[PDB]
Formats: C-alpha cells, structure tokens, sequence
C-alpha cells in the first residue's frame, strides 16, 4: 500500500520467476542512490567578485536561498518538482581566499523573511558568521525552519523563506600591484527534508 | 587572561570576558525586574484613535503588525518598535478601548478573524453587514454612560502558525494582520460634543515570541 | 609505472587514486575543484557549466597550507564488472570502453598573489591504484595520449 | 560524508540555532516523501483498443518498458535523470474490460532482450499470464532482473531490458450489435531499485 | 477430481493432473538419463569447417552465440539450436578441433578475447599481427604428422556478465560473440593433397545457463 | 580524513587514502590470480628464430638480458620488457624450443657457461669445437622425425651472484650473459624442405628477482 490504489472484484495472484540475487562481486562500489545521497548534497549558489570599489555596507551579494536551490540544474531538482510542499532546513558554506597581504572583511547573515528597516550595525544578532583575512576564509551556519505557515510551496510561495546576505564588514584594502580581487562563493543544501503532496501538475 | 578572544571564532565567543579586578555588584534593591518581557509589555500602550463625526456611522480598523504601515493608521511609539524585534508571534492579546465626550450612546463592538468578508479597514461608514451576521461572531453591548471603558481579550484565530512583522509585498498584505476590532455607535443623535475613543494594547501571560530579530533604525520609529 | 603494467592485459577494475601536488609559496591563495563525471570517455565533457558540476562528486582543495598533496579515490562505478584495453583493436565500438568516466578540474576561485611572486602556480598530478585486479596478458605498447 | 568533499586548512565551527523540533500538529498526515513512495509507485504505460479485426496471433500492443518508464512526465523521472546506472526488478499490471456477451482471449509476456525468432505458439514458457472473458480481467507478472550487464544505461542503452509483448490469444467475437471493443490498460512499476553514479551530464 | 482446473490460474497451476486410473510406471532400464543437459550436450556437436588454398594464410573464425548469423557462417545444427533456448551463458567450452589430408604441416593456433585488434572474421587472409603479439596471447604449436587433433578447453575471458544468443542490431554485434580463434599454418609447400580443418564444439562441467526462452520455429534451423 | 597528505613526507606516505563512501567490492570471481609474477611469466614467451641454409652448419646464440642489445639479436617483445623491470636475477630457466620443416634430421644440442671458449654468438659457422669438448659440457641428442620439439631447464652455472638487465659499457658486456646454447645439425642433406627454429623462454619456480626497477620508456619496446 503506497498510494496508487487498485479496487478489484476478479484479481488474482501474481506469477514470480526467481528471486532478488544479491552479487557475490559487484559493478559499483558506491552507496546505492536514495534521497540522503541526494537531496542532502552540497549545491553551488552565487559566485561573484569583491572588489576594492564597494564602500562600507556595500552589499556584495543579495540571495534568495530556496529560489535558487530550485532549478534545473542540480539533481536536487528531481525531488522537489514533483512535490507541492516542504519543510527543512539550511546550511551555507561561504568561502573565499584571501592572499595574507590583503586586509579586510566580510558579514553573512542569515535573514527569515526580509531584511525590511532593521538597523544593518546589529546584523551581528542574526546567526552570522565573520570572514577575515587575519583568520579564516570559511564560514558554516545551520538554522532551522522558520515561517508563517506550515510548510513552503514551490509553485507560487508566499515570501522567500530565508534570504541570505553579505555585506561589507570593513573596506578592502591593497598596496601598490597587489591583487585588487578575491573570488567568493556560496554553498547551501537542505536538511533533514521532508516531503508532501505528489502532484503532476509541475507539468 | 580572558581579556584577548578571537571574536571570528564562534566557540570562544561564549568565552566569559574578564579585564581588570572585580567584586560581586550585591543585589537589585527592588523585588521586580523591569527586564522581563512579560513586566515591561505587561504595561499597556498606545494603539490608536478616532472620531464620529455623525450618528449611527460604524468604523473598523485592524491590528497589523507589519512595518510598512506609517502613522497615523499603523502601529505608532512602542508597539511599532515591540513587534519587530522579533520575526514571529502567536497568542491572545488583552485589549482596553476608553470612551469620552458624549453620553448615553449604546456601542456595540465585535472582533472579525483575518479573510472573513468585514468592512474596509481605516474607513468611517455606515454598517454594510447584515444585523445578523454581526451577533454571530460575537460581539460586546456596552453604553457609555455607566461605563466608558471596557477590557476585553483578543482571541487567537487564525489559519497561519504564527503572525510576523517583518514582511515585503505579496506576504505583508495577508500574514502580517492579527484580526480586525471594529466599534458601532448608536443613539449619538446630537452631533455635538464631540464622542472620542482611543485603544490601548497589551500582551498576554500566554503570548510567545520567537527569533530575535534586529531593532529598528531610528527613522523608522515614528509618533502620532 | 601503473600503465606499464596494465599495457600488457586485456582487462582491470579497481580505483584509480589521482594524487594532485601543488607547488605555491604560502603567500598565494586560491581553490580547485575536481569534479569526476562518471560515464565513458566518449562522451561530451566540455558543455559543462561550473554550477552543474557541484553535483557529480567533487572535492574543493585550498591551496595554501603545509599539506601540499590530495590524494582523491575514484570509486568504481561502471555497468560492466570489467573495463577492456581497446587501444590494440583500431577503431570504436559501440558499448567497449576504457576509462571510466573523465575527470575535470576547474578554477573555484581566481589566483590572488602579490607582485614579486610568480602568478600561475604549477600542479602535478600523480598516478596509482589500489585493488586492482587484471588478466589476460598479452604485448602491446600504448602510446601517449596526448591533446 | 557523503559526496561532495571539503579539504580545509583554516575551517571552523558551524553556528547553529535551535534544532529540529516536532510537530504537535501535524500540516500534512501523508508519510514524507522518499524514494520508496516515489520510484515505487504504479505508473500507466500504453494505452490501446482491442478489436475483433484482430487476427490470431496478431500483435496488439509491442512495448518497450524501459524505454518508456523513462519520460519528463513520471515523476521518477525525477530519480533516474540524475543516476547513469540503475538495475531494478519490474511488476506489471494488464487490466481490460470485457463485457461477459464477449468472448475471447489474450497472452501477456514478458520476454528479456527482443523475441527475436522463436515460436509464437511456444510464449507460455516466458512469464506470462492469460486474459479471459470468462475469468479474469487482470494480470500480475513479476520478473527479476535480467541482463548481459551489471547495470543498465540510460543515456544510450545497449538493447531494451525488458520488451512486453502481447499476443491475441483467440480471436475475439461478439454478438449482432454488442459493443465490438474494449479499453486494454498497462501498469508498471519498479521494484527494490537501486541507483548509482551521479551526474550532471544529463543537462 | 484433478481432472479439471483453471489454467488462467496460476496457482493451480502446479496442480498434479489425474484422469484416470494408473499405476507406477516401474523404472528406466538403462543407467544414465539422456534428459540431463550436461550429458545431451556432453556429447559434442560440429560447429564448421574451412580448407587453405595456399601456403602461410592464416584463418580466423569468431565463435558467435547469435541466432542472426545463418551457416555456413555461424552456428550450424544443434548448437544453433541448443543456444538458443535458454537467453544466458557463461563458463568455458571444450573445443576439439581436427584435422585430415596432407602431412608434415606445422601449425599454431591462439584464442582471443572479444574486442581485443585481431583479424577480419571469416576471412582467410596472411596474418597481419606481429608474432610477438600472438605467443603472448597464449597458443599452442601442432604438427599434422604426428596427432591430426587437439582437444582444449577454450576459457572464459570476457567483460561481461554472462553472453546472449537472442539479440538484436547494436547489442547482437558486441554481447553475442565468445571469442575467437584462429589458425595459422606453415610448411604447407606443396598446394595439392588438400589439407582441411574441422571443429567440434563442446559444453563443460563448469557452464551455466539462465532463463529459458521459447525453442525456434522450424524456419530457422538449418544446415550446412 | 583520508583525502588529505603531505607526500613529501614518507611517513605519511604509506597511510590508506579515503575520498568518498565505498564498499567492499566483493571478490575476484575467478579462482587464479594473474598478477602473480610466477602466473603471468609462467606462460612462455617467444626469445629467437634462425634458419640452416646447408648441411652440417652449427648454430650459436647467447641468452643476454641486456637492454642495450636491439632485435633481431636480442630479446624481442615481452622479455625485453620483463628483464628490465627488476635490477637483478638468478635461479634456472625452463627452455622450450621447436622443430619445423624437414625431416629425419639429427641433431644436438648442449649448453654453455659463461666465458668459456664457445662459438662465436649470432654466427652461423661450421663447428670449432672438438667432438670431445661437447659431449663432456653435456649435451641432448634429438631427431626431428619423432619428436620436433624440446622442453629443456637450463641450469644456473655462474660465476656472479646474480645477472642484471641494465648496465652500461666494461660492465654489460660480462654480467649481462647468462648462458650460450647451441645447436648443431646433421644429415641435412638436401638444401630444400627449409628446416627452421624458434626458441621460447619461461620462468621457473626458483626464480628471484630483486630491487624493482623503473619500465622501460616506450620507444625501447620493439618487435621482430
């Protein structure tokens, strides 16, 4: 009993020929594919530049996490299109790479709903995390669901769940010839997912 | 030694800070805490106010937490800057009105959940529902004579999980609106001395609030 | 050495464990990504975005550090339990293949470096297995492959 | 560990807040979403009429099961899309309608690799399963795997793993103006399937 | 009672029919049973046959599992048609191969797994493959004077799982061949007295089979 | 936490690499392994082939593993390339040599340390050697009509420890010979019917081989 159900006065047995063979030498040694292996993965998001020109407070990069997650591209594609509903959580990676003679920073705030008015000075009270080119270049932040309803719906969601940003902590700076850029990027997968209400209508 | 930390580093952030030498600060001389949620917003504020300017007029406004609502129709003072200090909230909440000017004026107010077909919020007009349709709901009869004020809670209903404050364009217009109180006035025949209310919110023992958020840069609190 | 061994059989399985050794100062900085592609080495690898590869299984190294060298282990994957060595035979063949899928190796974040050290730092890749099983001999010598 | 893996020299700590947290009140009371609810399911196949012009031994519908499990518009396309390999039992469901003024008869088999030569008459040694007026309107054949393989391929498979045939058993035959069809139906489903070798290539 | 059944039910289907009244049929009077495949095809069968027409020619057959391929190119007689009963194979075979006609005849012969560069089949051509190639392959160097035949077990090398004689198009021309093997002759100076080959095919103690299928319609059992 | 090292460090060297989840990959299906080197080499491999163009000419070649040597004179194919891998080698030899061509021809052949007087390697040339000085080194007398092929264990008799493959100049010249064997003819009388040799090299059982070496670079592998 899954779902497809058959109501039937005639039915009848059906006709088995041998058996599931378990193989005594195997084609491929890696996990057997299942939704862990897949929805769970890390996916790429947004990659962009920061560069010496963006003042304080600037904003780097804007994101909108479940937006993005959703497209044709990455194999996690194949879960939710089927699937009206879902509830989860998040985790981001954001990772760039300074060279020691660069000086700086960086601020990525995970954000329920908007940003809205609140002051950008307290972003600190959102789960955050600081990047440094004294200290680190990577960050990891894990939140869980939040949200006004019970679960999100892909087609046409409400307001976007959680939308992540960046901005500018203290203003880059170089000497003379030292390289101007660095390379940013963001990873994020879902958690714990859980899945509802098939549908074909995604079609 | 706990006077250096490395503040990019999470874990040593829950570090207890030490600096110079210290002693004990002794005690708070008075028994209650102003700290507590529940003591501080345990205190009423100001919510809004109005006038009739003609008899047997019934006017209706809601209680929205969203942000982008400006005074005068919005949250104004304190309220505005409560409710976005954090995303989510659920829970009733304890209403007090308070009636002044005129006199012997019978009023009956009733409280309308969020989508049900109700009159047009910030609107002064006459009743466009059924007599019928009002008592249902439930609904208060009160006279200003003897009275003129009434403490009356809020119920919570409503088809969502929770209400939030913080919310942009298509979410804010649905989401962000707790329900609707609404006050008909009648027998208010002399159009003279000037009948006023004004309401006052509070929150509960039974309220929640969840996920601090950040407070509000200053041009966003405003006054009526 | 690896190859002069498997020259002379038909057939192996195994993984194949690619060592990356990079040769920086400290002072430059910067990532890889090496995103294996599971298939047949006819297939068409270079259509290939970056955000598309992140779900093949990839591994992100940093350049800087005092671990120089990845070591990163192929698993097995094929639908055959047996790949062959086809280079003897001339020509292709619908459904007899050598590798086992390509390997492809990005640039995840640009090269920051000051100005009196080099900008483009040189990688090795190594070469080796483990697990390996074979048969079938024979005499063949296999010529560079070459791009 | 499960895929994608990071190689840090300066990485850090995760900043969690809060933790998954049941339900008191559920949303949705439907089991979450998996693989086995996904894949598993039963799914229509071809869909055709059955007449009296049919000759004996004449081939009603020929299909290839794999072939066309493998569609935009299953939702197990959603898992298959992303894998390079699979291999995996099948199940098989044909259901008709006849009404008991009919009579007549059909053979459902289910022939690994193509029929090739061998004899009509003989398909009762293959799994298979009789229709009938008199009894049955339904069919259960369920068949393991079988293939020259370890696994099959997707993109640009050798030759069709499973191709179901059927047979008209006896000639069909009614009455002066009783209706002279009827509806003829297939399911399919896959079963303990397991997937490897992931893959962007597929976009 | 057993008399009567469905047989559009399967399960009673493995019912064990009675008609009428019988009695034990005693026992089989010879030994050994002829019903157990290992000893049908322990017998061994022809599989073909090819003649030289000069000196230093070198001759190539595959040994090709197909039902496609019609004689005198293929599987001729039995095999054609034991091959094709059952839809897999695996397991080595046991080749005997004989020879007639002229004398003083050196020849070595060697066995090639499928795919690997080798000669054209069914084609009699000088050997284009370096020497150093073949012995390393494994071969066997025979004399005609002395024996005039040889019984060796080819193996089972291959990169598939198991090998098919029902297939169609792209899959029959790579699945569907076991291997080939060839002969080259030497000292065949003078071109008169005829020399000619014949080969047996055998099935071995090791072999397998799967699935069976549904024996070929008379049209496709031939001769050579 | 495998996918990281630091191979410069030999230490670290020998740690067991992980990258992914894996599983154990079951077992190798057949019995035998092939990477054994006393299996693979085990087969015969092909060493030399000479001709007789006249009656009562003997024949000489040494058994040099050298690398500097070039085919035809030399070790051709899969020998060249497996002497060359490992720096060292002792222990005896299985020879396996095979007769074509002519019959009734006897002939005899024996074996010869090195640096004792011998004939002159890669010459054919009428005998030097007294009837005497062969017979006592030892010696097999074969006729072609019977057998037509030899299975012979050439001995370890050396002066050195143990023989090298790669070597260059003083040093290649002597150490690098393992042995000299020789054939020589009689009654051949009639020039025709091309009496021919070939000779195959296989390894024993009490063979070593010491100290791996580096393979050979492709442009050093040839055929004959």
């Amino acid at each position: 009993a899954s779902y497809f159900t058959s109501v039937d006065q005639s039915s009848v047995h059906t006709a088995e020929v041998g058996s599931h063979q378990i193989e005594p030498l195997k084609t491929s040694v890696d996990k057997p594919g299942s939704k862990k292996t897949q929805g769970e993965k890390f996916f790429l998001i947004h990659s962009a530049r920061w560069l010496t020109t963006h003042a304080l407070f600037h904003e780097v990069a804007k994101l909108d996490v479940v937006k993005l997650l959703y497209n044709e591209q990455f194999a996690v594609q194949g879960l939710l299109r089927y699937h009206t509903y879902a509830r989860f959580g998040i985790e981001i990676q954001v990772q760039i790479n300074p060279t020691p003679f660069q000086q700086g920073g960086l601020i990525c705030a995970m954000v329920p709903g908007d940003q809205s008015y609140g002051s950008i000075a307290s972003l600190t009270v959102y789960p955050h995390g600081l990047l440094n080119c004294n200290i680190n270049n990577v960050v990891r932040i894990k939140v869980p669901f939040i949200y006004t309803r019970g679960a999100y719906h892909f087609k046409d969601p409400q307001y976007p769940v959680w939308e992540l940003t960046i901005r500018v902590w203290s203003e880059l700076n170089i000497g003379t010839g030292t390289s101007a850029y660095t390379s940013l990027n963001v990873l994020a997968r879902f958690t714990d997912l859980e899945l509802h209400g098939l549908t074909p209508l995604s079609t | 030694v706990g006077a250096i930390t490395t503040i990019e580093d999470p874990v040593l952030a829950k570090k207890v800070p030490e600096t110079f030498p210290e002693l004990k600060p002794g005690e708070s001389r008075h028994t209650s805490d102003h700290m507590s949620i529940y003591k501080f917003m345990g205190r009423s504020h100001f919510l809004c106010t109005f006038t009739f300017n003609s008899n047997n007029k019934e006017y209706t406004f809601p209680i929205t937490l969203s942000s982008t609502s400006n005074p005068p129709h919005g949250l104004p003072s304190t309220l505005r800057w409560f409710f976005n200090l954090f995303q989510l909230y659920r829970g009733p909440l304890d209403l007090t009105i308070i009636i002044t000017g005129a006199t012997d004026v019978d009023g009956m107010a009733w409280f309308t959940p969020v989508g049900l077909a109700v009159d047009t919020p910030w609107v002064e007009k006459e009743s466009a529902l059924q007599i019928d349709y009002k008592t249902a709901l439930g609904a208060v009869r009160f006279n200003t004579r003897r009275t003129g004020n009434i403490q009356i809670r809020l119920p919570w209903y409503s088809y969502l999980y929770a209400v939030s404050g913080a919310l942009d364009g298509l979410g804010d217009k649905t989401d962000s609106t707790f329900g609707l109180v609404s006050i008909q006035i009648a027998n208010y025949n002399h159009s003279d001395e000037y009948l006023s209310f004004s309401c006052y919110l509070s929150v509960t023992e039974q309220s929640e609030f969840y996920f601090p958020r950040a407070p509000l840069n200053s041009n966003a609190m405003l006054s009526t | 050495a690896l190859a002069s061994i498997c020259q002379m059989f038909c057939f192996w399985r195994g993984d194949l464990v690619f060592d990356f050794q990079v040769f920086p100062t400290k002072y430059h900085s910067g990532r890889l990504l090496f995103c294996f592609v599971p298939g047949n080495e006819l297939i068409d690898v270079t259509g290939i975005t970056l955000k598309q590869a992140t779900t093949a299984p990839c591994a992100v190294m940093d350049i800087a550090g005092v671990q120089s060298t990845l070591r990163f282990r192929v698993p097995w994957i094929s639908d055959t339990p047996y790949r062959v060595n086809r280079y003897t035979k001339e020509a292709h063949q619908k459904g007899e293949y050598t590798a086992i899928g390509k390997l492809i190796v990005y640039c995840y974040n640009r090269l920051t470096s000051p100005s009196n050290v080099a900008h483009h730092v040189r990688v090795n890749v190594y070469l080796s297995a483990i697990n390996l099983e074979c048969f079938a001999p024979l005499y063949h010598a296999m010529d560079v492959t070459t791009q």
